[PDB]
């Protein structure tokens, strides 16, 4: 008879307690069993197909993805936790700053500045969205698809703020289109173009291991320097303030995205060949990148000056991940 | 002040747009979106009845799970588990093991919805969908966790999935053909409508009520919490069957809720249906498995199907005679394969449990009581033996689970079968052999443990070698759920 | 050789696999069905004797003729019924 | 970033100034303050060991009821109140009446510190204390009152204090004299110190314990819960004491300490004593009264007072031999007088509790027996009304409790009298006597329900008439609470 | 045999289903049951007579206090979910404005305002926590009392803000004094005699009714129009965010209390006599509250107006109150 | 008149409050003791006669002497003992 574990089985001998952590998030895809044949039937399925050519296939390899680990350790019971945390304060925010009419206050400039470079931003967040949910339902191991899952929740987060931001704009002006113009802006103004261009391809881009790089390494930083670092430092300065704290918000979602995006690449370089791997499509989708922070930024006022500041900080995340 | 939920939140699924560098069926894949030719336009008249946001989301869900944990760490050192029923907590096993990782992938048939449906509102209630099977992934694996020190069983609640054990095919065999390799439109149909609506939102409701009634108010708790979220996901099927319905596909509609529906019913079968009418104690029975199905799914069933537009199954006369039958057949099957599953089968034939059978199912005793009269004979004339297999039983194509029917005064055990390129496939009903028809493509080359068997796919080619095949040792291998002490009543 | 067949057996639930011989009588065929379903779930019956016949179109086999004259697709299913 | 709590605490507690529209004794009066002629600046020297700022504290309580009332709310629709056996029942009913309320004025006790308190740390600590209470005040509303339709007796969960039911008076008299007319110093010795510090702490661990075996994991979680906000409030007359000690004050605070530690123990001797040794069934019991004041209250009070420089009471000796006696008699009262109370007293006299009650108090049969001999007796020879009271018993005019002590063959129940103007006053223990004389000005005019009675306020002079006057009536007027069931094993 | 009720036998005949606030905040105090004799021990005591003088015999008269509702119906539960919520926003400002050095950007006169403005308030509103706990213990009802309570907590909370910021003040600017110097400007500065002088003497008011009135009805309003309304407009104006939002929230704070003395008079008004009674004490002490109001506001710029609106709105309270 | 005393029975475990005549006699105020305590949870004793002392001193009464002879304060204790 075999004898009970003080663990899953499949986590003994590990030499320490298992955490929460660990015990709901470890090896738990199945389809990874069976390369050949990834789900109970036939083989030639087309979604058999396309498991194997883009997960199973990809270049970027390793011989123990479930041994991937989420540096922040999330769980569902602990992102609800800390996110309804920083709910209440951005609710707050909008509460109180609504109380003191903070948008009664802003120019007229800046109310044309948001219709154009912020509000429209809704299409790129849920564009964002819905390029890691991709990844999560793509990846090779559950932890992996795990940071996935609630960066996707982050990501309709974000659309979210800006989905309520836009209704109180457009009842405070309810001149300027708001919430009715964003497509066309979205669709037709050159200074969304390049992230429009951007995330249409890199929405296409299948593999796993290049749809990590292509949104995660490349596209995020971007957009998040573009529409959260330099807009937020612009609506501040021009006086808004609830925009130049919201940004800052989400700003603590996206770092922590790269922050498991970052661990993921560190245990990607332990095998032999996938810096490469990495620098390869990097170099393929950064040229993008640059003609996205430079349409958005150089409409911007400064705009040459945020698009070598976004440019060198989005960089800056690929180059300390070692890349 | 804040502004009111319906004042903006249409914009927070205004979301589609014209691609332009990329065409549109790049973008959404037709394997994976399965528009079906309804434009972009058309499938923006998708509406969720029941909508909700992100921050109302955390609030509520993070509560949730305050009142779920709160309640498991208090009843923790209580250590019910080990006074319940046998029955039950076979109960649990089964439920943990055939569900957990099911339920986690789940999370990922959600995520198909969330990117490839060109419904926004199908889009981002989907994104909840996938944080819902997230939690319920995580919460089944925590919980069945405390009693990983009880019995190698409880192992299995994260190992079944991973193992060949046929009841482990079975569930990945329903479950990989409904939410896993479907186009998004599908999955909102055949997962979410069929199964989730259809089957297990009341199901986990009539679950809750029975842990609460064996005593077990830790499980009690789990799954009611877990079935409050339901509804918010289980609603995505609707619109999706309205849209098809209101355009030119209400065949195709049709046929996937026809197989969605059937498909449920058999794994229901064999998880559910011996649960209620064989493993909860006599005393604790409201209803059968039976009635069950008639009040709390069948009725709702046919309201769905007519308020939608469409019709009911070709197979639903015989779906409704079959509650007499199956289900006891899939009973007398686990529980005399024991040793091929992880849990402990309770028997539940003894002379009350027998008179309440005759009472819910009339003609029990004159069928399926003939086979349980066999068996009981021979524990009691000491020949076990003769009351666990010696061979493999004849497995579905389709729902992977063994070919039974009536017996006794009432023989009426029939086979499918169907020669489809050179291989005779054989089928449990009627439905499961049309479920490969309409679809061959699907199905073709799949094998079942029987057919693996059959190629010498498992060696050696013996009952021992089956068993390290299905990753089964003594220390899980099921037996008697009572220790046969029902026996006594016999002697 | 060996050659495999599933057997329905009556009176009893489910159709098991039952591995035969090539050579063996419809008798003999019976028999190695009965092992599985005789006293183990289904009463047996001395006055009446085993037959079987072909599931799918109710063919009757001799209690003679084997296997190899009966002309079944591997895995084909066979009732095993009781009678005269 | 957001700093280290360490970083900014003290600024929190730098709260004193130096009056000056106003003289420091009108803003601190003396019979508020206690201050003791020590300066404002010596009691700045105030320092709570277990710091905590608001934030915290929100956030803490917060999820604790979140899991206190979602247990609850799980358990609610179990009823399992009623399936619990009588003695606990009863355990609770009295625990809600004598408590509830009793709770609530704790945060009116902690008001006085929090305003007149000279010490800045002791006025902010004293602030949550006030919060501790309201809510414990609060909670044990809320939780009895599901109650309501079972018994009229759960009215008194709210009802109790506001009567002149003995037990009440006994419970108004204790509290009183300790938190609600005591200077703010001395509240934080006598309640905190004493009796939270000393008592309660350690006893709601206990009844927490006990709720659990019982099987009642909602009473349970609602104790545990409770407990762990007892070491917040209850640290604060360490910090006083020392300050007293350290200053020319040792005889002042060791007098108060010796005064609320035995007011303590007679309450404690009267509602706990009795529970745990009688109320409880025996295979629930783990230890006795006596071993648990020993091991959990007895040792803590010497190493406390110890560490803080103090000395024993001179009483100490005499209240260890005590713990053998006091509260078997103070049982037999409760019992012998059940229609007197509002819950169901349980004798705990059958055979093999009175065995096991002899091996944890040898010479228990020799003396308490004897009593509970004639008592048998009477209910087997259908003579039960000999077993209830014709008048009532002596009432100590200290601790309003029945003057008892060992009977049987070891006959020693004794009367401290006392003649103080022209009153003659009775006392059940010399240190209740003593608890008189060093303050009389504090008990003078007061009367007890005997005094009352020979003074004509109760009328009817007669036993209906006093059952009337302490707001008793058929219903909520205590019996035995197995119905004399344990009467079966003598007959 | 007494039937069991569907409620506490004192809610019976309620006409309506007690909610949970009525279930575990009403009829509480017991001391109220006996006015002879308050207390279970002799009726000489000083703290007998303490209650017997300031309690029962206070001007401000009613049959039957219990009946008094709070309009919040706030519960030990409920208070502390919305003040967990309310702190998870201003912890949140706390947080985030200090990560984008939001108090390096304030001018050097402006922290001068705040070491003679701000911080020493730490004193006023722990002084304003001793007031509302003396309400607290000398009210005649359970549901009064109650609202002193959370009130009370509510001053701590304030009194927590301000320690806070005051270390963070300190930290970044050593050489101002912060959280040394704030009691002899308390205690020394003529900008804080008016207020300081207010409340010492309203802390000796030992009458409930007087209490109510004197911290509720006239020193909370001048305080809270004074050093959160005036010093947060100012600071706003001034560039300090931080202040601004802080102030506003505890503002929240300072409302609902506003809510439940307004109802207390309310009830107060049915027993002909009261408002003469309550017009009385505020005519004993409103000439104090402007003599607080005029130090402070003077010293600040624009201090003219800010004395003017302040005096104002404080009085408006009353005003509505129907005094 | 009636004259309020505090009974300690000998072998009971409390004094109770029980109400004589100024009139009774020490053999009739044990009498009216011995009601609500003999018999109730103290077992009789023939061969004894009970006897009537002061609590606080131990002095004892003679059989006779009534309550109004005895010099007594009202609810004044006093001790029930068996003796001869
Ligand atoms: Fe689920
Ligand atoms: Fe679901
Ligand atoms: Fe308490
Ligand atoms: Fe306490
Ligand atoms: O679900
Ligand atoms: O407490």
């Amino acid at each position: 008879a075999l004898k009970p574990l003080k663990t899953w089985s499949h986590l003994a001998g590990n030499r320490r307690r298992p955490s929460e952590y660990e015990v709901v998030s470890t090896n738990l895809h199945y389809f990874t069993d069976n390369p050949e044949r990834p789900w109970e039937l036939d083989s030639n399925l087309p979604m058999q197909t396309w498991y194997k050519k883009y997960c199973f296939d990809s270049p970027l390899k390793h011989d123990d993805w479930n041994a991937f680990r989420d540096p922040d350790q999330l769980v569902y019971r602990t992102y609800n936790l800390l996110q309804d945390g920083q709910e209440s304060y951005v609710q707050g925010l909008f509460d109180q700053l609504n109380d003191r009419g903070h948008d009664q206050m802003l120019t007229r400039e800046w109310v044309e500045t948001l219709a154009r470079f912020y509000t429209p931003a809704r299409y790129l967040f849920h564009a964002l969205q819905m390029g890691s949910v991709y990844i999560h339902q793509i990846a090779p191991a559950s932890t992996i698809t795990n940071c996935a899952t609630y960066e996707t929740a982050d990501h309709l987060r974000w659309l979210t703020h800006t989905a309520y931001r836009t209704r109180e704009l457009a009842n405070c002006y309810p001149d300027v289109g708001f919430g009715k113009r964003e497509r066309d802006v979205w669709e037709n103004d050159p200074a969304w173009q390049g992230f429009r261009e951007l995330i249409e391809k890199a929405l296409i881009a299948w593999d796993w291991g290049e749809a990590f790089t292509a949104i995660n390494l490349v596209t995020k930083p971007a957009v998040e320097e573009a529409l959260l670092q330099q807009l937020g430092s612009l609506a501040q300065s021009e006086g808004d303030t609830l925009l130049g704290l919201l940004a800052q918000a989400q700003k603590r979602d996206a770092e922590r995205h790269r922050r498991w995006s970052s661990a993921l690449v560190k245990m990607a370089l332990e095998k032999e060949g996938n810096r490469e791997v990495l620098q390869k499509w990097v170099a393929k989708w950064e040229p993008l990148a640059d003609k996205a922070i430079e349409a958005y930024c150089s409409a911007l006022p400064d705009g040459e000056n945020a698009i070598v500041e976004a440019k060198s900080a989005s960089r800056y995340v690929r180059q300390m991940m070692g890349l | 002040s804040m502004l009111k939920r319906e004042d903006w939140y249409d914009l927070t699924r205004t979301t589609n747009w014209t691609p332009k560098y990329v065409t549109e069926n790049e973008l959404f894949p037709e394997e994976m979106s399965g528009a079906r030719g309804i434009s972009m336009e058309a499938w923006e008249k998708y509406d969720e009845p029941y909508k909700i946001t992100y921050p109302e989301y955390v609030s509520i869900q993070r509560e949730k799970d305050s009142g779920a944990y709160s309640i498991k760490a208090a009843l923790e050192r209580d250590g019910f588990v080990d006074r319940a029923d046998p029955g039950w907590v076979s109960t649990m096993q089964l439920h943990f093991g055939a569900i957990a990782l099911e339920e986690y992938a789940a999370s990922t048939a959600e995520a198909r919805m969330a990117r490839f449906a060109k419904a926004p509102g199908n889009r981002n209630m989907a994104t909840f969908g996938m944080m819902d099977e997230n939690r319920h992934g995580q919460i089944q694996l925590y919980f069945p966790y405390a009693n990983v020190k009880r019995s190698r069983k409880w192992d299995w609640a994260h190992k079944a999935i991973h193992t060949n054990e046929w009841a482990a095919i079975a569930a990945r065999s329903f479950f990989d053909d409904m939410m896993m390799t479907r186009d998004s439109v599908a999955v909102s149909i055949m997962l979410t409508f069929a199964f989730e609506t259809g089957f297990t939102n009341m199901q986990f409701l009539g679950l809750a009520a029975d842990a609460a009634e064996a005593g077990d108010h830790t499980f009690a708790s789990l799954i009611s919490s877990i079935q409050t979220d339901e509804s918010r996901h289980a609603q995505q099927g609707g619109p999706s069957l309205k849209i098809l319905v209101e355009n030119g596909k209400k065949d195709e509609a049709q046929q996937m809720v026809d197989v969605a529906i059937w498909r449920s019913w058999k794994l229901f079968s064999v998880l559910t249906g011996p649960i209620m009418d064989y493993y909860t104690p006599l005393e604790s029975r409201n209803q059968s498995f039976k009635e069950f199905m008639l009040e709390w799914i069948v009725a709702q069933f046919e309201r769905q199907l007519l308020d939608l537009g469409l019709d009911k199954p070709w197979y639903w006369d015989q779906f409704m005679q079959d509650l007499d039958e199956t289900h006891h057949g899939m009973h007398l099957g686990v529980w005399y394969w024991r040793p091929t599953v992880w849990w402990d089968p309770a028997a539940g034939v003894s002379p009350e449990e027998r008179e309440w059978l005759e009472e819910k199912y009339p003609g029990w005793n004159d069928t399926w009581g003939q086979c349980w009269d066999v068996i009981t004979d021979n524990l009691v004339n000491g020949k076990p033996e003769l009351t666990v297999p010696e061979t493999l039983p004849t497995i579905c194509n389709m729902c992977n689970l063994p070919i039974a029917h009536t017996p006794g005064n009432k023989w009426n055990v029939k086979d499918y079968q169907l020669e489809y390129e050179g291989r005779l496939y054989h089928f449990g009903s009627e439905a499961d052999r049309w479920c490969f028809q309409i679809d061959p493509e699907r199905y073709k080359n799949h094998t079942n443990l029987v057919d693996r068997f059959l190629k010498g796919e498992i060696q050696p080619a013996d009952l021992a070698g089956a068993l390290m095949y299905m990753s089964l040792e003594p220390g899980v291998m099921g037996d008697d759920a009572h220790d046969y002490e029902w026996v006594k009543a016999y002697q | 050789a060996t050659f495999p067949i599933m057997s329905n057996f009556e009176r009893d639930f489910v159709i098991q696999l039952v591995p035969v011989d090539t050579e063996d009588t419809m008798d003999q065929v019976a028999e190695k069905c009965a092992y599985h379903s005789i006293n183990r779930r289904v009463h047996p019956q001395p006055e009446k004797i085993l037959r079987v016949r072909r599931h799918e179109d109710g063919t009757l086999f001799p209690r003679g003729m084997i296997v190899s004259d009966a002309g079944l697709r591997p895995t084909e299913t066979l009732d095993i019924i009781f009678m005269d």
